[PDB]
């Protein structure tokens, strides 16, 4: 099925054609935007206060990527390297190592923010769930260097950032 | 009669916040001229309303 | 002795830059799109006095809004080129920021940094509209921590 | 005390032009759902301050394939004669009682073209050449209309002395008799400022700018000052010439009341047309006055100069 | 006098800003920001050449329009005269020659912006 | 437990209109210019 959008032609009576001459020497479609428009004036203006105000997100927000730890405070990467292999920008680097402990983490873990394009898919890679995107957007920083992350601060990050990703995995783990 | 009870309400604003100091103050510094409810505060000193 | 009365002047003169810096646009890609999200009724730019709208004759900083290929770099460079001092140039996305997803092609430069200088990093594929208004600000921090006219002073 | 009242005639309305550039990105905002420039001072009223402050210790960049002279020039004639064009307008007691003042604001609201085309061509660039020819165009190609529907609306008044059009309306609003003509004035009005509908000049994908391309910051914001002053200037000009207003010699301070309440509605309307319509196409732009309006303003200027004589009702001469 | 003295006033007020903006600010003076500018680009060689135009047109019927214009312009000051019979045909007259002129324009392609 | 999801009520969901119900107002054209010519009138006289 179809419907055609612009075939009503118009009648030839006397009222329709006066109707038509009024249109177009008084103006009247021109008036009828000029007064919506004053509606929207009157209206409550839609503007969010930032930064004191925040949009709304999600708990599935993805976001700068942070290194987890166990309730134990060891940390959960296991080096698989699976995230380094998942990653469609390669922006993931690891190398690994037996600890003196023996546990296989990594000697390196850098992820290139500027090569990350924040997919997603280096947490729902994990298979202990170490790497994740924290809720943080607020991390614009003012050199290049800066934005290349390493292994130290991404455990910062999952330091900081803690309590935060604890409580969304929590509410979403059973979505994923 | 909407119109002076705005009238009210916006001078009643002026004494949510702490009298004019402090309404002048929250105008200046966080652009706002509303009044919430304390929901919390944290440590470091942020109000949440 | 001078430093205060040159002080004060020198704020009162990063104050009126911070409060009225104008973008030039320049979007690229799917960062764009983002920007003008950015600049709709929700976070409304134009409220903290940016313009968003600006030639490049009269504009205070470039969004550098998507990849920037090499097709792209000259056309790019002789509108820095041309942007009157100051010239913050602001690069968002990580593709602009550095590579991006297409960091290993053939006609894409790995980062506005090195066709044009760089003030603030904004990461993010796309940032969010409000994590580019953050850098927004950060660059207006920027420019209140600016000490011209006492560099001059005390040169 | 001459030069004190000339000084308060200037530096008000500078002060108006420039606040005007805070109430425009605040209306439009408004109409768009945006809540407009309020971190700045309170409301944003010291936005404009901060931008000024900008451009004035923004790099003035010289265009390097120019001659100085009039890249210089051009933002002088713009700016001085839009508020000289201010000094006969009819306050309560107008500050110089030209004769001919009608006569007198209309020969220099022709002048605008005298910067447009020196900032054209002087900047040299291929925008700045096409749109100081397509807003030459334009402005002229409205001037005419603008003179006509000033004749038709005088020939009631009795002179063109611009005092006394307070005394020719007094009892009832003059667009009660020449509405049809305002509506069309008022719309050229639009056209000769170079507004959104009727701009044409900026043109932000095929002229950018048209003539303010090259200039930048101090002699850039005198054509914006030039600008949104005649904005102003003929905005009060249709409040007196058609939304009549009482004056009692005892109390001049009600008509200037109700002459500035007047003057911000007209302006409103027009940030209220900028905000919704779009912009016409320059083959449209002179087909709307040349095809359309010319014609109409013809006749009813026949008409209105027919009606006082089969009236009996020739205004007074003196 | 009073009014010239306005007229200096105004000028010199606007010089005084262009004073201010072409002398306060600090430029480095570097060769490269000379180059002159199209969305992007330079505006190659041109921005100066002959412009091959039609509304050519327009312009000139401009003037001739705006010579009738002032023809009539005495209007207010004629409408004051005994003899309002002769004043009433030949002002219909002038308004009459108008409304020719505009439509001999329009037939013959004329005000129709040229192509 | 029962598994559950996203899901619509069990009533499914109310109508969405997507008819443009562009409203009509104005008065006739007659009308208009009789409005139009009347106040001149008054103003003429
Ligand atoms: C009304 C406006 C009132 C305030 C006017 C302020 C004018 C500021 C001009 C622009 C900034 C330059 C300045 O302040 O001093 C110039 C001075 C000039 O001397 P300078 O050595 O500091 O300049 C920078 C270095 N060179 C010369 C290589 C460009 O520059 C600065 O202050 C910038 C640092
Ligand atoms: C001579 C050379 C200079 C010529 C220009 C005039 C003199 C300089 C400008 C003076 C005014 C502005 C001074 C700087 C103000 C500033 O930086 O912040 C102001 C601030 C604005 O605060 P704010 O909201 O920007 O603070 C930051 C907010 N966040 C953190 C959210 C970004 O306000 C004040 O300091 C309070 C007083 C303001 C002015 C009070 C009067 C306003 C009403 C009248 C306005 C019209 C007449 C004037
Ligand atoms: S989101 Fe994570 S896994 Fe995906 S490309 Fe970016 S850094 Fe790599
Ligand atoms: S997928 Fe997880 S466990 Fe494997 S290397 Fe990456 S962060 Fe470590
Ligand atoms: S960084 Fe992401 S959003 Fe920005 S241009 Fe590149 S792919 Fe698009």
């Amino acid at each position: 099925t179809y419907k055609f959008v612009n075939m009503r032609e118009p009648s030839m009576d006397m009222k329709s054609v006066t109707d038509r001459a009024a249109q177009t020497l008084l103006w009247t479609e021109l008036v009828r935007g000029l007064g919506m428009t004053l509606s929207y004036l009157f209206r409550e203006p839609a503007t969010i206060n930032y930064p004191f105000e925040k949009g709304p997100l999600s708990p599935r927000f993805r976001g700068e990527h942070a290194l987890r730890r166990y309730p134990s405070g060891e940390e959960r990467c296991i080096a698989c390297k699976l995230c380094e292999a998942v990653c469609p920008a390669q922006a993931i680097t690891i190398e690994a190592e037996p600890r003196a402990d023996g546990s296989r983490r990594t000697t390196r873990y850098d992820i290139d923010m500027t090569k990350c394009i924040y997919c997603g898919f280096c947490q729902e890679a994990c298979p202990v769930d170490a790497i994740v995107e924290g809720p943080n957007f607020e991390f614009s920083t003012e050199t290049h260097e800066e934005l290349l992350y390493n292994k130290e601060k991404l455990l910062n990050n999952g330091d900081k950032w803690e309590a935060e990703i604890a409580a969304n995995i929590q509410a979403d783990y059973l979505y994923r | 009669m909407e119109l002076v009870q705005v009238l009210r309400r916006g001078l009643q604003q002026v004494s949510g916040h702490g009298g004019l100091r402090g309404y002048l103050r929250v105008l200046f510094r966080a652009n706002d001229v509303r009044v919430g409810t304390l929901v919390g505060e944290d440590k470091y000193g942020n109000k949440y309303y | 002795r001078g430093e205060y009365v040159v002080a004060k002047l020198d704020d009162l003169v990063n104050w009126a830059r911070r409060s009225s810096l104008w973008p030039m646009t320049f979007g690229l890609a799917c960062c764009a799109v983002e920007m003008m999200h950015m600049a709709a009724p929700r976070y409304d730019m134009d409220r903290f006095g940016v313009v968003f709208r600006a030639s490049p004759r009269q504009s205070d900083v470039m969004i550098v809004a998507g990849t920037l290929t090499n097709k792209m770099a000259p056309a790019l460079r002789k509108v820095y080129d041309q942007m009157p001092e100051p010239r913050y140039v602001v690069s968002m996305g990580s593709c602009a920021n550095g590579g991006g997803y297409y960091h290993y092609s053939y006609s894409v430069v790995r980062g506005c940094d090195r066709i044009v200088p760089v003030d603030i990093y904004v990461p993010g594929c796309p940032p969010t509209a409000e994590a580019l208004l953050y850098g927004i600000l950060q660059l207006q921090r920027k420019i209140k921590r600016e000490k011209r006219l006492r560099i001059w002073y005390r040169r | 005390m001459f030069m004190i009242n000339i000084l308060s005639l200037i530096i008000p309305i500078l002060l108006a032009v420039a606040f005007l550039t805070l109430v425009e990105r605040k209306v439009l905002g408004y109409m768009q759902l945006r809540k407009g420039p309020n971190v700045v001072g309170p409301y944003g009223l010291l936005q404009p301050i901060a931008d000024a402050l900008k451009l004035v210790t923004k790099e003035p960049l010289r265009p390097g394939t120019s001659s100085i002279s009039m890249f210089i020039i051009a933002p002088i004639l713009g700016l001085s004669l839009a508020l000289t064009m201010w000094v006969p307008l009819p306050m309560p007691y107008p500050l110089i009682n030209m004769n001919l003042g009608v006569l007198f604001m209309l020969a220099m609201s022709s002048l605008a073209v005298y910067s447009i085309l020196w900032s054209g061509w002087a900047s040299n660039s291929k925008y700045a050449l096409i749109g100081a020819l397509r807003a030459v165009a334009q402005t002229i190609s409205y001037e005419v209309t603008l003179a006509i529907i000033l004749l038709s609306v005088l020939l009631m008044n009795g002179s063109y002395t611009l005092s006394t059009l307070i005394t020719t309306q007094e009892h009832i609003w003059m667009i009660f008799t020449s509405w049809p003509l305002a509506m069309m004035w008022f719309i050229s009005t639009l056209a000769e400022t170079n507004r959104a509908p009727f701009d044409l000049t900026e043109g932000e994908s095929e002229l950018v700018s048209g003539f303010n391309v090259e200039y930048a910051a101090g002699p850039f914001a005198m054509f914006f000052m030039a600008e949104y002053a005649n904005i102003i200037m003929m905005n009060a000009f249709t409040a007196i010439l058609f939304l009549g207003a009482s004056h009692d010699p005892h109390t001049p301070e009600l008509y200037t009341i109700n002459f500035v309440l007047k003057t911000l509605a007209l302006t409103i309307t027009f940030l209220w047309i900028r905000a919704s319509y779009p912009r016409f196409r320059y083959d449209q732009l002179m087909h709307l006055l040349w095809k359309s309006f010319l014609p109409l303003t013809l006749a009813l200027c026949m008409w209105h100069i027919s009606l006082p004589i089969m009236t009996a009702s020739i205004p007074p001469q003196s | 006098m009073n009014i010239m003295l306005t007229l200096l006033t105004n000028v010199t007020l606007a010089s005084l800003l262009v004073l201010i903006a072409f002398w306060l600010p600090q430029l480095n003076a570097y060769s490269e920001k000379t180059s002159p500018y199209e969305c992007g680009f330079d505006p190659m060689g041109s921005a100066r050449l002959p412009f091959s135009m039609k509304f050519f047109l327009v312009a000139i019927t401009f003037l001739l329009f705006d010579l009738e214009i002032a023809l009539l312009l005495p209007l207010p000051w004629a409408s004051q005269t005994n003899n309002l019979k002769t004043m009433l045909t030949m002002a219909l007259f002038l308004l009459i020659l108008l409304a020719a002129s505009l439509a001999y324009e329009w037939t013959q392609k004329g005000l129709e912006w040229a192509e | 437990s029962k598994v559950k999801q996203d899901m619509p009520p069990p009533g499914g969901y109310g109508p969405i209109d997507y008819k443009r119900n562009l409203p009509r107002r104005g008065l006739s054209g007659y009308s208009m210019f009789a409005v139009g010519i009347g106040t001149l009138l008054f103003g003429y006289w």
